[PDB]
């Protein structure tokens, strides 16, 4: 996976 | 003109490829179509990399 597509971090 | 992105929460990066960040930062995309992040632009550390695109939010 690139960066582009890595998991988003969960919201705060 | 452009639309420039918000933070809308601080985020510490955890790889130098992506841009650590504050509430209220502003950014310019540089990339914002090959995925959920984004490359950008923050016009506080003249930085640029990677941000995650659910913690900004559009100029409204």
């Amino acid at each position: 996976v690139s960066l582009a597509r890595r998991p988003l971090p969960p919201l705060p | 003109g452009v639309t420039l992105f918000v933070a809308l929460y601080d985020y510490e990066a955890r790889t130098e490829d992506d841009l650590s960040f504050h509430k209220g930062e502003k950014f310019q995309i540089v990339n914002n179509t090959e995925g959920d992040w984004w490359l950008a632009h923050s016009l506080t550390t003249g930085e640029t990399g990677y941000i995650p695109s659910n913690y900004v939010a559009p100029v409204d």
